[PDB]
């Protein structure tokens, strides 16, 4: 929204990007939910291309 | 209107009144407007419920697939809508609100069981 | 016709401008610190980069304690450390060092990069090289420490949506195949590649 | 020494037009090459000639050619140090260490601490010695004169030092303990293991291989315990430790993994029995003069023929550099 030449209403710039606190054993099983997940989602995509390549081809 | 590398992203769009949330998935850019151009509509978002409920998805895999392989990205809302219909796998998004609302749950009772 | 000319010059000064005179690293990319802050922007960091400038140091300047830029050298990175036990390690085969500053620091340096002791062949670009998380495994104890410790079946939902085609199409076929995961790897947070797409100034 | 190297076929002496053309070519903001300073150290015969060359790599390091860093000029440059005078130079050098980073490691230091103890330096064998043990060598036979200075320096003056001297005396002493003569060797592997312990575990592991080259594995005492054992099976100082022991946030290790400051009776028991074995079965200074008796026996033919490959490499530099100039 800001189109870098602005007056900037100064009034952000007092924070700090702090990190909230996390647990271990659930930090551990989300990173593994998430790489899962990734891995399906990117077999489905692969899967949907390939499809969409059989039907170019067709 | 040529925008920085404005790909296709399955994005959601407003389309009620005031007092009255509704919404509609589009096929639209990354950078596009909500309610502004877009390719292939898609079936629209039920959000509010009524007798019995009726909160009504749809889509058109024929042509959402091909979309997709056509090198179009999702956001998190339609991640999110892909899971509740069941076309791609629960997101872990919601698991962990369901995880958490059932700690909020067990707290309740906790203090339920402390109240006596 | 009237083409737009002056557009076109701005343009082109502009362009020459930004790529010959660009303000190297030791500029923009400098750390103050006292309260770890960028020159040329004046913005701060985030929070987990605090102990890597104070009880660490970046890439180059440690390389600068090696002969020759460390031609051979080996060094690993703090964070993998934390997150894996597995030997992972960077090493030096081209060095870009930046000439405009005292103690060179914040250059480029890259090599056979290794994820959990799986070498790679031809040296990729950098990859986070403005970091500060480094710490060096010296010759001594160095060849003998550095040691190395398909498919998924379908989902329920497209699993029946399959069954369905199938029975509608005539053949039953009770087998559930399972799908294709082989060029789809789980990349984790740290997966190495170039800073091509993280450009710099 | 430098006895065995004068023979170099120098060239004419100009010394200050080509300085001077040199800092210009320097000043014109293009990469250059250190031939000239190369060929100006080994044809240049002052001091505060060779101040001002080393002034000029100083600032020449901070141009578009940082690497450029050939050893052999370094050797050449260390060999004029030696005969001619240019005393605080290679050592400031040294010392600055991010400023230039020579690190000339090669039979050249062997030939330094011969030379060295020849004529019993001091300052400059001890930066010589922070050198080695801040870089990569034992390479060639000169560990024994290694150890040999670093056993005078430790036992002629026996201090509590400091913190960053303590972990350099700790690191020269371990660094090159890599000894296979007899129990000798052993036994001073094993005093610098337990003296790494110390420093490492009395002290702290933040402070220790910070910035000098040592591995972040703070448990030594017991590899010093397996060490003597084995050796056993085929000193004071671990003393004093076990007496501090006794005496009365940034976790760079795992949660469960329980630190090694309580394990006082297990730690007390073990050397007890270790050194009970030891003096069952079983000063260094004379036992290194012997073993520097035995071996270094004056193999000098290597050495020259190392420095007529290093006198053929730079007259190759030196006609390539003609070549280039004729290119150009």
């Amino acid at each position: 929204r800001k189109t870098r030449h602005d007056p900037l209403a100064k009034s952000k710039i007092e924070r700090v990007n702090m990190p909230p606190a996390v647990d271990p054993a659930e930090f551990f099983v989300l990173m593994e939910r998430y790489q899962h997940y990734r891995q399906t989602v990117r077999a489905l995509r692969m899967e949907f291309v390939s499809e969409v390549q059989r039907k170019v081809h067709e | 209107k040529a925008y920085r590398g404005g790909h296709l992203t399955i994005r959601l769009a407003l389309g009620g009144c005031t007092n009255r949330p509704f919404y509609r998935i589009v096929a639209a850019h990354n950078k596009c407007p909500r309610d502004g151009r877009f390719v292939e509509q898609l079936g629209s978002y039920d959000p509010l419920p009524n007798s019995h409920g009726e909160k009504l998805v749809a889509l058109n895999l024929d042509r959402i697939r091909h979309w997709i392989g056509c090198g179009a990205h999702l956001s998190k809302p339609m991640e999110k809508l892909l899971g509740l219909a069941g076309f791609f796998p629960l997101h872990p998004m919601m698991i962990t609100n369901a995880e958490r609302l059932r700690r909020k749950r067990a707290r309740e009772v906790l203090l339920a069981s402390q109240k006596t | 016709v009237r083409p737009r000319l002056i557009a076109e010059l701005a343009r082109r000064v502009r362009a020459l401008r930004e790529q010959l005179n660009r303000p190297r690293d030791s500029q923009l990319y400098a750390v103050d610190y006292e309260t770890l802050t960028r020159p040329f922007s004046g913005r701060r960091l985030p929070v987990r980069a605090w102990a890597d400038v104070r009880r660490e140091s970046r890439l180059l300047q440690l390389l600068g304690r090696l002969p020759l830029f460390g031609l051979g050298r080996l060094v690993t990175r703090k964070s993998w450390l934390w997150q894996h036990d597995e030997p992972c390690y960077w090493r030096l085969t081209r060095v870009r060092p930046d000439y405009t500053a005292q103690n060179l620091d914040h250059g480029k340096a890259w090599g056979i990069l290794t994820f959990k002791g799986k070498t790679e062949s031809e040296a990729r670009e950098i990859e986070h090289v403005m970091y500060h998380d480094w710490r060096l495994v010296p010759k001594h104890e160095e060849e003998a420490f550095t040691a190395f410790t398909a498919s998924v079946p379908y989902p329920p939902l497209l699993r029946a949506m399959i069954i369905a085609e199938r029975q509608k199409n005539g053949d039953t076929s009770t087998e559930e195949p399972m799908l294709n995961v082989q060029r789809i790897r789980m990349e984790p947070w740290d997966y190495p590649a170039k800073q091509e797409d993280k450009g710099r100034a | 020494d430098s006895h065995k190297w004068e023979a170099r076929e120098k060239e004419h002496y100009c010394l200050a037009d080509l300085a001077s053309l040199m800092d210009k070519t320097f000043e014109r903001k293009l990469p250059v090459s250190s031939l000239t300073i190369s060929r100006l150290i080994d044809n240049i015969s002052s001091r505060e000639e060779i101040d001002h060359a080393e002034y000029y790599l100083y600032k020449f390091r901070h141009s578009p050619n940082c690497w450029y860093l050939r050893n052999w000029t370094i050797h050449t440059w260390i060999r004029q140090c030696l005969k001619y005078d240019a005393q605080d130079k290679a050592l400031y050098t040294l010392v600055n260490k991010v400023q230039y980073g020579i690190f000339p490691d090669n039979f050249t230091f062997n030939l330094l601490m011969d030379s060295f103890i020849k004529k019993e330096n001091y300052k400059d064998a001890l930066s010589v010695v922070f050198e080695v043990m801040m870089q990569e060598a034992f390479e060639v036979p000169s560990t024994q004169l290694l150890s040999l200075y670093v056993l005078f320096h430790c036992l002629a003056k026996k201090t509590d030092f400091s913190w960053e001297e303590e972990r350099n005396f700790g690191a020269s002493l371990l660094l090159p303990g890599l000894k296979q003569k007899n129990s000798v060797g052993f036994s001073s592997q094993l005093y610098g293991y337990a003296l790494l312990g110390k420093v490492e575990l009395q002290q702290g592991l933040r402070a220790v291989y910070h910035n000098m080259p040592l591995i972040w594995k703070p448990g030594y005492l017991d590899r010093a315990l397996q060490v003597m054992e084995k050796v056993a099976a085929s000193e004071a100082l671990d003393v004093l430790g076990a007496v501090l022991k006794a005496l009365t946030k940034l976790v760079e290790q795992l949660d469960i993994e329980e630190t090694e400051q309580s394990k006082l009776p297990q730690y007390l028991e073990r050397f007890k029995a270790l050194h009970s074995k030891l003096q069952a079965l079983g000063l260094t200074t004379q036992l290194v003069k012997e073993k520097l008796s035995t071996c270094e026996a004056e193999d000098i033919a290597t050495y020259e023929q190392n420095l007529q490959q290093w006198h053929l490499d730079l007259v190759q530099l030196i006609q390539r550099e003609q070549q280039q100039r004729e290119q150009a």
